[PDB]
């Protein structure tokens, strides 16, 4: 939960998981960019954020 | 062994310390040390099972950490917490459960289940935290080559076996000479019987010896000496050695004479107590030797006089007992005793998902056998097993 | 409960951590644990004791807290804490003892004393802290109804019964054939006993069985089973089963053949032991069928033969024996047994003040009566009774 | 003697919880505790043994601290404690060992050693933490003039006496009135015996009593009564009381009749059972009586009938047993029992070293002389030394 | 249990509650469970089993919300409404036969089918309301370790046993003295009969009494007692013990006298009624002891003393009986009673798909071998499928 | 014991020595010892028991100092001396007392009576001057 996350400043699951490519669902209510570019998604800049 | 002690030592602080309404300063460090289990078994497969009738598990670990309070835990956290503790208990019991069940005649002492030799993985030493229980602190001094040390009270030592010699005999079974013993247990019970009341001894003195030979070293040791044999003092039909024929024992007890009791260690006199009945203290030894005798009265009375006549026929037997109690000792390998259950539950484990035989132990995981023939890779294998139970223990 | 246990754990490490010179860092959590205790019980009243010659004590908190500026304890502050420990624990004995010596046939889990009846509130679970003790934990297990465990060194299980029984009898008491036993706390001693030694029987074996049923189920006990049965062994003159008469017992003991240990559950086999002495496990059972045969020696040796003749008279009587010893034993339900001490301190206490006969608990907490007729309220109250010595025994002992 | 338990404890947490991978979170504490510890002991010089074949040691304190800056521990961090655990567990057995040898007459419960007696210093008490081993619990109550308690499982409060007294006796030995015992740690087997089975007696009744005085006084003392004594149960040669002579015993085994038990404080009944057998409590109590009765069946089949003629000779000789154990109960004095090790100790540290007989404990160590003369002065040093080999077993 | 009696209560309420033309604020609290009861279930998939003949099923939720914006509830609404409460309705009726038809012995109380397995997961929780029902509220009264008890109007507590017992007989059966018994449900009729009528009996008085041993403890219960058993009042023709012969009973009924009914609980008298007949109260036993006494009137009309003659043959023979009926009582545990569909509703489910025996219930469900071997496995199991029944028959 | 025995020696030494027309430096050391015990003492409740026939008595303390400033001791100083001499020699032998009657078997050498355990405290220590018998 990305609410929870911020309100405890606690990050050190969400760093170990990141660090350890650990598959997870951040959960909340987030922006997102709409890329409609093929080569974004081939350059995989969806895992870069 | 240790990561997976750690495992179960840490759900135990936590069922014990996570409370409702307890101080969160009294769970900090114990909450710190569940976390680190979390994130480090986040993310991590592992699979139990998959022998005798053991029933093949997967554990997937996905866990949040536990929060924090500012005074005091209130009933959501314990739940929450409870739940988290709950999946990761029954994973530990299946763990040991698995590792229980299993044996290898080479590398007795490594992990046996593909969980616990996981578990062994360098990634999991994070968990690692305090080792203080007596069969964990045994197992790291073991994996050190200090001096190990188990506490027994009324350690089972003694492979069962009720025998007898007989130094004089023939056919007919009516003069007869010599000793019958049970060995059971932590206990040793002697008799040596002479038909004839040692009527034409030397010195009218019959020697009776008896010697045990313990299987492993037993150190500060607390021994009962009680004189008599309770256990063959009544007559009793006895088979014979061939089982061809049996023989009448008609006791009639009188008190052992010279009796010294020596406790030796590789053939050398460690403790020796002579006429000494009651408590005594054995330093340590792995061999008794009870040496009594039957001594002829010089002086009877005539109800004492008839009994024993100066010829055949001997209608009442003379015998001198010797009971013997190991109380309390220490050994350098693990035994089944009365006051554990580690036997009792790898024997329950065993038995209840009716694991196949193995090449290590016997069947059933019947202790005579094992004691009778307690080899080191049996040794290793039972110290594993042992220690796993005892982690078990500490949450089942 | 918890509340009570956790006062007396508080102040057992608090006796035992709070010493001279110590650092302050070794007892800061327990510092904590202490002052939390103390703010919660001051300005509170409790009262123990009305029943029997239990006296009525009054309890007031009015204490200051420990101080936490110390880097290392010294004299002073160990003894301040000493005084308001003492005072603590004199409370905490009293409402054990209250606590121990009352009894309720609906809720006897339930506190009885109005100490623990107060303790209950919301205001004290802030006292709750570490629940490690065995009793505890299995309270705390119960409360949420999950498998408590129990671990007994020679369990007291089997009531004291010495009884026989005659399978083959008349009045003149000189051909029997029977088993006489003695079930004692964790030790069931039996032996089975036939005048002619199996002349007349089919093929010259006489089977004796022994069932003894367990009030509660065992779990992961170890038993000794021995051949012989020392009890039953020896000349004796023994009762008729209505009193009228004294029949006479001389044994000669054989081996017990064909020697068959069964424990059961629910009337099914769960273990089975087949002429198998020494150690053995009996991992789930309530049950308990000993089988054992006298079997006649084909070949006896001119004394042996003499024992035995053909008809009667028979001057020996040939005897089977069988002694079985639960060593340890894990039972879901609480126990007396060898090792602990808790039905002495419940006994003691209720011995020491003169406490009614209430209607739980046996006439004077006879251990015979009460496991004989173990019913589920009685577990309840002795549960209660039992983890509530316990915690005394943590203070007082 | 609590610096000495401090010292132990810290080394026995520091072999436990300083272990590769743990948290420093989990062991902050305890590290801080352990370079109090090492600045306490720096810079003192030490000297045990110099008694018996103890050799004398000499001691120096120079180490450097643990570091503190880790985050969990590595390999080099447990070397680097273990090394000096290594030295401070040596400094530690070698210091009990030498006050295990030691005592005292006057103040046997104050340090006998140089070693002890310098630790007893007040500079020392910085290295006092937690004393939760009841041993030491027992110890600072005592120190504090505070009520004592130990529990013991099987006490070994009665010293080994296997004896009769003849209350009706003959030159010949065959018409003999009285009781036989065996007094044997936790165990009282009493068996009274009439030859005539009573067949004179005012109502057919023989009345017999036995009186044990325990040395301390017991509470809240489980004990189990049973009805006979399996040891005075079957035929025996005894000698006589000056040993002139030996008669015969061929017991026959009524059931005991009005049996009472009384447990008794200060010649005070506490506690009384009538007919009562199998477990019951004696809450406080110093002395036990036990009332039994040889009662004459009135009615007797043809074979009873025939054990038991008129007038003699007498070849059946009715008997009547009691069997008392005491399997727990508590103490305000140090006792051997079965379950703990401290007497095995004390001993197997007194033989193995050949200490020489000191003017406080009998020689051996032997138990029996121990608690059938248990001053004061003995309690005091039995105490120590208990307490001290308690300290010892927490690392060797 | 919780989550599918709410489930249940919900759709009960629902059906009874959501009507054309009700004001919706007589349903609003209604509609907001019904709606959170959707949004829990929505995206979830289950699966009721295919144990027995009962066919594997699917459920899928993906149901829209009830309307909240209406003053009365139109036509619209209602069918709406109903569209979602027959599927609802049909999953719950096949969760609650699925757990209906399946037991364990390890764990009987704990749920046994998938569906309810995972409706016990947190993420259900939400789903439960009011627990109202007696067997819901027994059910979680009995988790918190509550004292809670069931009312049964009739219980059926006696297993059935038409047995007699003869004290005095004879091959030819012309002379006995015995007991007569039916204990059936909720009922006992016992007779004692004489057939010499006490002529030659101490005070010409024949004691009778019969035990009848309570597999469970019952509180609060209502009985009649009437001093007569007609069941036993007319000439029968019955089997002998072992079946070889048959013998004939030709009874004359007398008043029982020194009438005595004791309820008993752990062998102590908790109740007793002495010469009284109709409603007595037995506030807590778990043993009925019913003493009687067939006293010879000591005058007796010419007809009547032609009855007894005083010796053989005895043509009529004397009995006195007496009835014992529980009208009402209330259990700890569950038990079948003439009031309650429970055991009809269980047995039935399981002929209905033809569900094989399991190891903890008999075959059929059948009532007397159930009760009289009542373990507590059986009792967690029977206690679980009661409560789903009672939760299967609001809806069903 | 080291305190019991040092209130006897303060108030034998206090009574030999606190006497009319004497020089004040002949008594002040003493005088300042028999303050020194006054101020350790005051405030201070002490209860010898009821042992046996032994009567139970209460002792409170709350002295004023014995004065300085005086050239020869004069009769006032020691009439006041004696008062508080008075009582705090009632005291003393009250204590011992108590303690005489009492015996342990362990710990025997330890004080018996409260009143001694009681003056075994570190407060109390103050009052320990020559110990010469
Ligand atoms: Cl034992
Ligand atoms: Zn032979
Ligand atoms: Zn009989
Ligand atoms: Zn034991
Ligand atoms: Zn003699
Ligand atoms: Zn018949």
């Amino acid at each position: 939960n990305l609410e929870e996350l911020m309100r405890t400043g606690d990050y050190a699951q969400i760093t170990n998981m990141l660090l350890n490519n650990q598959p997870v669902a951040l959960v909340g209510a987030l922006p997102f960019i709409t890329d409609s570019s093929v080569i974004s998604l081939v350059a995989k800049l969806d895992a870069t954020v | 062994m240790d990561v997976l002690y750690s495992l179960s030592k840490t759900l135990k602080d936590a069922r014990d310390k996570i409370v409702e309404g307890t101080l969160y300063s009294n769970v900090s460090d114990l909450i710190q040390q569940f976390n680190q289990m979390i994130i480090t078994m986040n993310g991590n497969e592992f699979q139990t099972g998959g022998i005798g009738n053991l029933p093949i598990r997967n554990w997937n670990f996905d866990f949040g950490l536990l929060g924090t309070t500012l005074l005091n835990l209130d009933a959501n956290y314990v739940e929450t917490a409870r739940n988290t503790i709950d999946y990761f208990v029954d994973f530990v019991d299946n763990v040991c459960m698995d590792e229980m069940v299993r044996e290898s005649q080479r590398n007795g002492i490594a992990p046996q289940s593909d969980s616990l030799r996981k578990l062994s993985g360098i990634k999991f030493k994070r968990i690692n935290f305090d080792n203080s229980s007596e069969y964990i602190e045994n197992w790291n001094l073991q994996n050190r080559r200090q001096r190990t040390g188990f506490t027994f009270h009324k350690p089972n030592i003694f492979p069962y076996s009720a025998s007898f010699t007989l130094n004089r005999s023939q056919p007919a079974h009516d003069n007869l000479m010599g000793t019958m013993w049970l060995n059971a247990g932590s206990e040793i019970q002697v008799a040596g019987f002479d038909y004839s009341c040692a009527i034409n001894a030397p010195a009218n003195i019959q020697q009776f010896e008896h010697i045990v030979q313990l299987r492993r070293v037993l150190t500060t040791a607390t021994i009962t000496l009680l004189p008599d044999a309770e256990r063959f003092s009544f007559p009793r039909v006895i088979n014979s050695a061939d089982g061809a024929t049996t023989w009448y024992f008609n006791p009639v007890i009188l008190r052992p004479n010279n009796v010294e009791v020596e406790f030796l260690l590789n053939g050398q006199i460690i403790n020796t107590y002579q006429a000494r009945f009651g408590t005594i203290i054995a330093r340590n030894f792995d061999t008794i030797r009870l040496s009594f005798q039957l001594m002829r009265p010089p002086n009877m009375t005539p109800a004492v006089a008839a009994l024993f006549p100066n010829a055949q026929p001997f209608e009442h037997h003379a015998t001198v007992g010797l009971t013997l109690r190991i109380e309390s000792a220490v050994c350098e390998s693990v035994l089944a005793d009365a006051s554990k259950t580690m036997l009792a539950n790898v024997t329950s484990v065993r038995q209840e998902y009716a694991i196949p035989v193995g090449p290590v132990f016997p069947p059933g995981m019947n202790w005579t056998d094992l004691i009778t023939n307690y080899s080191p890779s049996r040794e290793d294998n039972l110290q594993r097993v042992f220690t796993v139970a005892s982690i078990r223990s500490m949450l089942v």
